RNA sequence: AUUGAAAAAAAUAAUAUAUAUUAUAUAUAUUAAUUAUAAAUUGAAAUAUGUUUAAUUGAAUAUAUUUUAGUAAUAGAUAAAAAUAUGUACAGUAAAAUUGUAAGGAAAACAAUAAUAACUUUCUC
RNA sequence: GAAAGAAUUAAAUUAAUAUAAUGGUAUAACUGUGCGAUAAUUGUAACACAAACGAGUGAAACAAGUACGUAAGUAUGGCA
């Protein structure tokens, strides 16, 4: 009941014949959180890519960092929606109104 | 001296003296063998030779011996009439060969060589050396050795006096010095008068002159007078020169220029389109008629 | 000139906008045809690529320009500067 | 009863034939061996007709 | 066969023999791998690596500094223990087993010049376990791999039975890559610097990893995997992904010298060291 | 005829395979072979030159801490037995980081923590 | 430019064509190459890109180092250190590459290939080291020839053999080869190619062909017998076709007597053994030693105590076998031998 | 041979031609191909013939012809999971146990686990 | 001082061997691979082990043909 596609007559790669594999390739450079761009060697056909997060703006990888911008997957959520409709309310001095619930 | 079965059973093939022995070469092995003799210690020295064992003897008996040399493999029998037959093919070759060098010796040139069967076998070896890979100078002198050869040995198995051997090796040392000198083959194994390889460096200065001006092939006589310097060639060039100049010269189709090439007048060969990499477009050249030298 | 193949059949499905970009951001090769000579040699395309050389593939969204590697303190030969040898190693005298 | 006996017969018309044993529908046996009245190596075919169990062809050429 | 007994027969020279090279079969095996004419070759240095040049230029005499022990001597491993002569029994007795272990240990030598900690392979492993039903996707796992780490994927068939896992043996389930010199240094890179640092509750590699002579492994869940940029172009043709494991192969005698030398190359640790 | 999944299974498993995705072998001429090998024989040599300079430099670098560890026992072993503390948990610091194609926006930074 | 200079260096360390040299040394991608012939060829060929100016830097690396390692050779004094230094100089030049794979290195042309420079001498030795010595040294083990006829050999120089003068038909034997009475039934030549430096105005060569088979029915075993013998043979690195040309009677110790097998007395193995003479020093010229022709059994012949009696280190060695054919009797009729004996067809 | 560039050659081996010998050798010429093999209304590309725009010529453009797409694993003389269990030639060494690794645990897959005295070559002080 | 190669030494026959047990096997008889499908052929078989006879086991050698191997040589089914 596995599925299983079929094999076919494997063919014959005989003493002499081994060709390595060389897969498509493109230089592609790698924009960082900075401006830091590395070229890596990649198969997918675009050259540019830039990193919404990454080592930068870890705080792990920069323990020394006083100031650390932070930026996640967006997609839907606060950052999107909750921003927008709610752009009056305002505030973290707000935050302190909300700071305890003064409970034991 | 011993071998094993499929049982591993270990038998003795020459006839001898068991003994049980270890050899240094593997260790943790027992080993058991059959020593030639009985005064001999098995484990033989590395490096004596090794004790063999003629075992076989000779036939004296006059029949028992005529019966042995008469029994060959039927391999050799069934390959006995071929072989014989190409044998004859050959020695026919050779025969006519001999004679046609004969031939042109005397007629062609007018060298009055003594003898004409030493001379004419001198040559045709000659010949098959120079057609083998041989040098010049190496071939004349196997052939030389191989004459002077067969008569030292006739000498001694017919006991020939000193003198016998001295004149006949003299004689055959004068008759090749003088077909080196007097004769000569020309880049086809084609015996002619001989050519100093100076001469020969002249020859073929002049030709190429000679060549190099004449290289339009406009008119019919023209060709004719190329092909024309393309007969005592053989004298003065080797093969890879004659075949060489003639791919440089005897082009089949001439370069393409203005003459060449044109299609004013109608029946221009055929259109004979190609590709150019260029402009990535089909291209149309209608060639002439004094264009190629098949027709020219 | 060793290398392989691209296999666009994969990366750029049938039918998608950005494959039939791409197909014309390419230039196709030259194929074999009957009755015509080709000084360089019959054409061997096999996936829709000549097989006797190399391939060339033509590839906020804003271009990604890197910056020079030569900065302020190399042109002003400032000596007090961390900037002065991006690539070498600093010591301080 | 999984074992058969069959005769092979030589290809060249000598009449001299080799008999060997196989399993009920292996493929047909076809081997070279020496044959003494011609002295040489010839093909053995098989005499009668035997039932082979079927088997599918391999598709060396891409199919579908 | 008329009999099975191997036995080879003694030479008379000292000239070494190969006959690989006097066979005229095979005339393209004779050629190096490396050499321009053969069917094999490849290029090795199409271009230079940072990363293994950053090691040759700043961690290289940092290692060495950082290891070295002065005076320090070689530690002998738990090998074969000889048997004490006291009885007519030991003449061909086969030595004992080492103390603790059924298998020989290797020295720990003081780290000097010639010898300093340095990366020498990168090996992942992929064990589609869900293979059993459905081959199908272990083909997946060889893409995965091949997309990812950019070297051929051997791949990896089943070699045990066990029926309340449904396990079948002799099947193929998933793939591994054998990775070296600078691809090697590309996915390390490339690990550190986008994969690793997009995992939420991230912490690094735990300090209790490892072969006790080098060697440090660690894991990729399913979902980390999304994150390789050769994934997240094409999320589209990516459907199903999963996990796999890292296994780095380094020259270091001791698992504490790798841990140094790693941190380097920007990996982070976490836990407390044994 | 083949189900949806086979079809881009097959395609995935194209893209690993070499069917018809290489070109012909590479074909130098005779002389052109003797320039391949030239220049990979300068560069054989090139590296192993590099190798051994920096090989070198390590000779002279353990040179030197051995003469200091020596030194620093004889005079004062109060600060030597400090020196020869082991560094099992040593760990470089992460700020430091592999060197990139291209600088960054902010080349450095003149305040910590 | 060590190279390009030609003040001191050998003409040899050059390409003797000069369409060959200017393309290899050529500036830009404007000359077609030598090799392909055909112009239509020529159009299909492409070469690899970047291939000049990567070249050129090489040519410019080797350089450098090559004139380091020729002035390091002027200072030396060790002739043995001196042909090291000299290899190491110009092993790398492509100009010696060219000139030694790609022409012939046994019939060698002293314009291209000379053998009296060092590099062209380390070459061919490094070449012979490949696969000659490798098939000759399986066929004298796997053939039993070095054990019978001598404790070991550790090969120094190429030894090849022919027999021109018996059919007119050019072919270098392949040592172990099978070969017809016919062909065997005249006379070998030897060219015994040196690789290691060696005083070639003093050193002697001997040179012996023994056949360890010979039927000895008076011990039910083998006897050797001697087959040719040549001494006092002078030697060049580039002229080392031994020929009747290049020696006299006075250094024929055993003429030549061909392979004359009997029949069902199974294969016999004609083993070649070159041997060099003591060099003594303190001596100007070389050192002649007179052979004692007394015993020089040639019937039942020891190489060993003819190798200890007279200190003769070998070198070199080749191999070829014969058996019983139509022709021997022609032979020994043409030899003046009585005929062979006729043997059985098994052993008893 | 014609096809953009302005006398040749001196290796092994392959191919084509020829011929010397009771020798599977020599002479000349040139360095092919090396992952393929039928079957596609439909996808892609290409050349040729016209048109429109924009001499030439760029783009689009209709047709004819052809080529690519049948997309399928071994790329290593492969080496302890499965299939060819008798011949020959070449080459290699298993297994347990331990330490680790996302699911993974006692049990799935991967990686690591005895010592370099002497010798050759290369680089280097 | 370093890199590579040839490798050496120790351990190992507990894994593996179509199949029980025993003996053998790393020089592998175990495993991988190219060619192959040939010797899983054909007439004389001396001589031995074993043995009451009938039978059984190993096999030198002569002759014909085939496969592999550059060659030496191996193959008259399976390590026994
Ligand atoms: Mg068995
Ligand atoms: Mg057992
Ligand atoms: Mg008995
Ligand atoms: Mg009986
Ligand atoms: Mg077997």
């Amino acid at each position: 009941t596995r599925i299983t596609l079929p094999r076919r007559p494997a063919k014959k790669i005989q003493l002499g014949k081994s060709r390595p594999a060389i897969y498509h390739q493109f230089n592609v450079k790698m924009e960082l959180s900075d401006g830091s761009v590395v070229i890596r060697r990649s198969q997918y056909p675009k050259g540019e890519i830039r990193l919404i997060q990454d080592q930068r703006n870890n705080p792990l990888w920069n323990p020394s960092r006083d100031d650390l911008v932070v930026v996640d997957a967006n997609s839907g959520g606060s950052l999107d929606r909750f921003n927008k409709r709610y752009s009056s309310l305002f505030s973290t001095v707000e935050l302190s109104e909300e700071n305890k619930k003064k409970t034991q | 001296n011993v071998g094993i079965g499929k049982d591993h059973s270990i038998f003795a093939l020459e006839p001898g003296v068991v003994r049980y022995y270890l050899d240094p070469f593997h260790p943790k092995r027992k080993f058991i063998g059959v020593a030639l003799r009985r005064d001999l210690k098995l484990p033989s020295p590395h490096f004596e030779p090794t004790v063999r064992r003629f075992g076989r003897f000779e036939l004296t008996n006059k029949r028992a011996a005529y019966k042995e040399e008469n029994s060959i493999s039927r391999k050799d029998y069934l390959a006995k009439p071929n072989i014989l037959k190409q044998l004859e093919v050959r020695e026919s070759k050779r025969k006519e060969l001999q004679d046609k060098l004969s031939k042109v010796l005397r007629d062609e040139l007018k060298l009055d060589i003594k003898d004409i069967e030493l001379a004419t076998s001198y040559l045709i070896r000659v010949r098959a050396s120079l057609k083998n890979g041989y040098p010049i100078e190496d071939a004349r002198f196997n052939s030389r050795y191989y004459l002077k050869e067969e008569e030292r040995l006739k000498a001694r198995r017919e006991s020939w006096t000193n003198e016998k051997l001295s004149e006949s090796l003299s004689k055959i040392d004068e008759c090749s010095d003088l077909l080196n000198s007097s004769t000569s083959f020309n880049n086809k194994l084609e015996l002619h008068q001989y050519i100093s390889e100076q001469e020969k460096q002249a020859l073929k200065a002049k030709l190429l002159e000679d060549l190099e001006k004449s290289q339009h092939l406009e008119t019919k006589k023209d060709k004719n007078y190329i092909k024309a310097l393309f007969k005592d060639a053989c004298n003065f060039l080797t093969l890879s020169e004659e075949v060489h100049l003639r791919r440089k010269y005897l082009k089949s189709v001439f370069p393409e220029t203005d003459s060449t090439v044109e299609t004013k007048s109608g029946k221009k060969s055929i259109v004979s389109r190609r590709f150019d990499y260029t402009k990535n477009k089909v291209e149309v050249i209608a060639r002439s008629r004094r264009a190629f030298l098949s027709k020219l | 000139r060793l290398m392989w193949t691209f296999p666009a059949y994969f990366y750029f499905k049938k039918g998608t906008v950005a494959e039939h970009k791409f197909l014309s951001l390419q230039k196709g090769p030259i194929s074999k045809k009957n009755g015509i000579w080709f000084p360089r040699g019959i054409p061997d395309i096999k996936h829709g690529r000549e097989r006797s050389t190399k391939q060339e593939v033509k590839l906020v969204n804003r271009p990604v320009i890197p910056n020079d590697r030569i900065t302020e303190a190399d042109r002003s030969n400032d000596m007090k500067s961390l900037e002065r040898q991006l690539s070498r190693t600093l010591y301080l005298l | 009863s999984k074992n058969s006996v069959i005769k092979l017969l030589s290809t060249a018309a000598s009449g001299y034939s080799r008999y060997i044993s196989i399993k009920k529908g292996a493929p047909l046996v076809t081997q070279v061996r020496y044959d003494p009245v011609v002295k040489r190596h010839v093909l053995f075919k098989e005499a009668k007709k035997r039932k082979v169990a079927e088997r599918k062809p391999l598709d060396f050429l891409r199919t579908a | 066969p008329k009999s099975a007994c191997s036995l080879v027969k003694p030479v008379h020279h000292l000239v070494k023999i190969d006959k690989s090279k006097l066979s005229p079969r095979f005339p393209e095996l004779k050629y190096d791998k490396s050499d321009i004419r053969s069917p094999g070759f490849k290029p090795k240095d199409t271009h230079a690596d940072r990363l293994n040049d950053h090691y040759l230029n700043t961690l290289q005499s940092d290692l060495l500094l950082i290891n070295y022990s002065h005076n320090a001597a070689v530690v002998k491993g738990l090998k074969q223990r000889a048997w004490s002569g006291d009885s007519p029994y030991h003449l061909n007795r086969p030595p004992k087993n080492p103390r603790g272990s059924k298998a020989q240990l290797p020295d720990i030598h003081p780290i000097k010049w010639s010898n300093i900690p340095g990366l020498e392979s990168v090996v992942i492993n992929c064990f589609v376990r869900e293979a059993r039903e459905n081959q199908l996707l272990a083909i997946t796992a060889a893409l995965q791999l091949q997309q990812i780490t950019g070297c051929k994927p051997h791949p990896i068939f089943s070699k045990n039975d066990v029926p309340t896992w449904k396990l079948r043996k002799g099947h193929q389930m998933g793939a591994k890559v054998e990775l070296k010199g600078k691809e090697m240094s590309q996915f390390l890179s490339t690990l550190t610097e986008i994969v690793l640092p997009r995992i939420r509750e991230y912490k690094g590699i735990s300090n209790q990893s490892g072969n006790r002579f080098g060697g440090i492994s660690f894991g990729l869940t399913a979902e980390d995997i999304k994150f390789f940029p050769e994934i997240d172009a094409n999320q589209d043709s990516w459907p199903k992904t999963f996990g796999m494991h890292i296994n780095i192969n380094t020259s270091a005698q001791l698992d504490y010298q790798a841990r140094t030398l790693l941190s380097g190359f920007q990996f982070p640790f976490f836990g407390e060291e044994k | 005829s083949l189900s949806p999944l086979a079809q881009r299974v097959v395609t995935q498993l194209s893209v690993m395979s070499a069917s018809r995705k290489q070109p012909k072998l590479l074909k130098l001429a005779r002389e052109d072979l003797i320039k391949h090998q030239t220049i990979e024989k300068c560069w054989s040599i090139y590296q192993q030159q590099q190798r051994e300079r920096r090989n070198l430099q390590l000779e002279l670098q353990y040179k030197s801490i051995e003469r200091s560890m020596n030194l620093l026992q004889e005079l004062s072993p109060r600060l030597f037995e400090a020196a020869n503390a082991s560094e099992k948990g040593k760990r470089f610091p992460m700020e430091m980081k592999v060197p990139t194609d291209f600088p960054p926006n902010t080349l450095w930074h003149y305040n910590f923590r | 430019h060590i190279w390009s200079d030609f003040t001191t260096r050998p003409s040899s360390l050059s390409i003797q064509s000069s369409k060959v040299k200017n393309y290899l040394f050529q500036k830009k991608a404007s000359l077609d190459p030598p090799s392909i012939s055909r112009r239509s060829n020529r159009i299909k060929y492409s070469p690899p890109e970047h291939i000049d100016e990567i070249f050129r830097m090489s040519y410019d690396f080797l350089e450098q180092r090559s004139s380091k390692f020729y002035e390091l050779a002027n200072k030396t004094k060790n002739p043995l250190k001196k042909d090291a230094l000299l290899i190491k100089a110009e092993i790398n030049n492509p100009e010696v590459q060219y000139n030694f794979q790609f022409n012939n290195k046994l019939n060698n042309v002293k314009d291209i290939i000379d053998y009296d420079v060092p590099v062209y001498r380390h070459l061919g030795k490094q070449h012979w080291e490949s696969y000659g010595q490798m098939l000759l040294m399986q066929r004298l083990e796997t053939l039993a020839a070095i054990p019978d006829t001598l404790p070991t050999l550790v090969p120094r120089a190429e030894v090849n053999i022919k027999f021109p003068f018996s059919t007119g038909v050019n072919k270098w034997i392949e040592p172990g080869e099978f070969l017809s009475s016919n062909v065997t039934s005249m006379r070998p030549i030897f060219k015994i190619q040196e690789y290691e430096l060696v005083n070639v105005e003093k050193q002697l060569y001997t040179v012996l062909i023994v056949n360890p088979d010979v039927p000895d029915l008076s011990n039910d075993s083998f006897k050797t017998a001697l087959c040719y013998g040549l001494v006092n043979i002078n030697l060049t690195y580039n002229d080392n076709l031994i020929d009747p040309r290049k020696f006299h009677s006075s250094n024929i110790i055993a003429d030549y007597l061909p392979p004359v097998p009997e029949k069902n007395a199974g294969k016999q193995r004609f083993v070649v053994w070159v041997f060099r003479q003591p060099l003594i020093e303190d001596k100007q010229g070389p050192n002649m030693l007179e052979i004692d022709r007394k015993e020089l059994s040639r019937d039942d012949f020891d190489i060993r105590q003819f190798t200890k009696k007279y200190n003769l280190t070998a070198i070199g060695a080749h191999i070829w076998r014969s058996e019983w054919d139509a022709k021997v009797a022609a032979v020994r009729e043409k030899y003046g031998l009585p005929p062979g004996r006729v043997f059985s067809r098994v052993r008893r």
